[PDB]
RNA sequence: UGGCUCAGCGUGUGCCUACCCUACGCCGGCAGGCGCGGGUAACCCGUUGAACCCCAUUCGUGAUGGGGAUCGGGGAUUGCAAUUAUUCCCCAUGAACGAGGAAUUCCCAGUAAGUGCGGGUCAUAAGCUUGCGUUGAUUAAGUCCCUGCCCUUUGUACACACCGCC
């Protein structure tokens, strides 16, 4: 059965879509098909900030970040458990999951 | 040259770990430096406020 | 003050480390005339801690089949042994025992499940309660194994087990298995 | 470590060893003197009760299985 | 080896159906035997004087005074019937076995284990079983790793249902 009207990709008016290799398994994936992560991590640990701030020779030395763009085929994405299967109704919504800010 | 044995006091219990329970994860602070506080996983029964031996400063640190 | 076995007042002994200061139970609060009590200490977690450590050693000294219920034989051999260590050292037998407990307690260990390098994989330091529990068992086992095919008795075998642990000469099975543990834990960091 | 084959009874070279150095150290039992002088152990009980009648060795415990003695106060 | 010193279950004389539980005294070294009773039972066995253990003796690290396997001789009870040895006692030989591989069972406080005692099976009876009692710990107050279970989601070409199908 046609599981998604989306057909698992964003290709609507496009005839062809250039491919992008997976980061983990190193496999070609269609570009809009692959789930794209944009991690902005701390360049240090959460607990390393206290030790770094002492060694830093600047008083108000702001902490750099880590701007990495990640590409996952759904095989590596499920293995990393970044995406999960949803029910038939729960599959429909396209909003991002909550950000856990508070 | 080598780091001698020091002591640290458990303040809070994080939860179980080791996928069997034989290791419990807790948060400790060092009696030598109260501002110095890390997270250490221990084995055996632990309550809040006790103090335990430590043969090295930092081995593992992670969040469940 | 309590004069355990009629002598050896408990008010003189001390624990040299504060990780064990509140995890040994020879204090004046836990000062008992006799190391025998059906006090139901083990019906709850964090309740064997206040059980007198002399009571705990007495309980842990009976093992291996023919000796699991026999407690009067254990208390008497404990009494014989404590006079033996008091004679051989000149000082308080509880101080002989307490030094044995501290010096034989394995400060760290290691425990994992998956594929391991030699024995274990990751090193995890033990709790002070585990330090006392393992030291008591290791001292008891050293006496138990030393008295299996030799003319020596339990009290004297326990005496050298406590003494070699208290001073430290790598003759106590309680410290020898402790250091054998510390080697593997450090190497598997 | 195949046999101990201790002498059941004393000879001249061990009778004097028992009576010149055994009542010199505090830790004395039929067990300890057995691993020092290489004696049987039933004879050791007989010898110890001899030395108690001779009066050079004090008693401490006197139990049916763990009978212990000691040296008198030195100095 | 001798002395000391303690339990709780629970049971006992028969329609058919013959067969109770035993105190005490005498004989025999013991297994047993002979009379004087009691109890159809909180009335007698029975203050159920059990074992463990407690205190002293000998043993003394040897396949030993551990071990009692195997086997010989003798004596007693039960039953018509004991040989293929019903059972028990006594004198004898004293075997393997010196803590047990890969694997694997049970268990969280009066538990395991030691330890005996009832009931059933019974003319004869327990290494079993069902219950009771004495002594009484270690570690743990957790996890889904190995083994399974429950709820939800999901895929299935399974529906005798994965030991499926193919
Ligand atoms: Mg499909
Ligand atoms: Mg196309
Ligand atoms: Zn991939």
């Amino acid at each position: 059965t046609k599981k998604r009207r989306n057909n698992g990709r964003a290709k609507k008016g496009r005839g062809h879509v250039q491919p992008i290799r997976c980061t983990n398994c190193a496999r070609c994936v269609p570009k809009d098909k692959a789930i794209k992560k944009f991690v902005i991590r701390n360049i240090v640990e959460a607990a390393a900030v206290r030790d770094i701030s002492e060694a830093s020779v600047f008083d108000a030395y702001v902490l750099p970040k880590l701007y990495v763009k990640l590409h996952y085929c759904v095989s590596c994405a499920i293995h990393s458990k970044v995406v999960r299967n949803r029910s038939r109704e729960a599959r429909k919504d396209r909003t991002p999951p909550p950000r856990f800010r508070p | 040259r080598v780091q001698p044995i020091k002591l640290a006091r458990v303040t809070k219990v994080l939860g179980r770990t080791g996928s069997q329970g034989q290791c419990t994860q807790v948060r400790v602070e060092f009696m030598d430096d109260t501002s110095r506080s890390i997270i250490r996983n221990v084995k055996g029964p632990v309550r809040e406020g006790d103090v335990l031996t430590l043969l090295e400063s930092e081995r593992e640190a992670r969040r469940l | 003050d309590i004069k355990l076995f009629g002598k050896w007042s408990t008010d003189d002994v001390q624990i040299n480390d504060i990780s064990l200061q509140d995890y040994i139970a020879v204090k004046e609060k836990y000062a008992k005339y006799l190391p025998h009590s059906a006090g139901r200490y083990a019906a709850k977690r964090f309740r064997k801690a206040q059980c007198p450590i002399v009571e705990r050693l007495t309980n842990s000294m009976m093992m291996h089949g023919r000796n699991n219920g026999k407690k009067l034989m254990t208390v008497r051999i404990v009494k014989h042994a404590f006079e033996i260590i008091h004679l051989l050292t000149g000082e308080n037998p509880l101080q002989v025992l307490v030094n044995a407990i501290i010096n034989s307690g394995p400060r760290e260990d290691s425990t994992r499940i998956g594929r391991a390098g030699t024995v274990r994989r990751q090193a995890v330091d033990v709790s002070p309660l585990r330090r006392v529990n393992q030291a008591i068992w290791l001292l008891c086992t050293g006496a138990r194994e030393a008295a299996f095919r030799n003319i020596k008795t339990i009290a004297e075998c326990l005496a050298d087990e406590l003494i070699n642990a208290a001073k430290g000469s790598s003759n106590s099975y309680a410290i020898k298995k402790k250091d054998e543990l510390e080697r593997v834990a450090k190497s598997n960091r | 470590r195949d046999k101990l084959n201790n002498l059941v009874l004393f000879d001249k070279a061990t009778y004097d060893k028992l009576c010149k150095e055994v009542p010199n150290y505090k830790l004395i039992t039929p067990a300890v003197v057995s691993e020092r002088l290489k004696i049987r152990g039933s004879l050791a009980r007989a010898a110890l009760q001899e030395l108690l009648s001779k009066g050079l060795i004090k008693l401490v415990s006197k139990h049916r299985a763990q009978v212990i003695y000691t040296r008198n106060t030195k100095g």
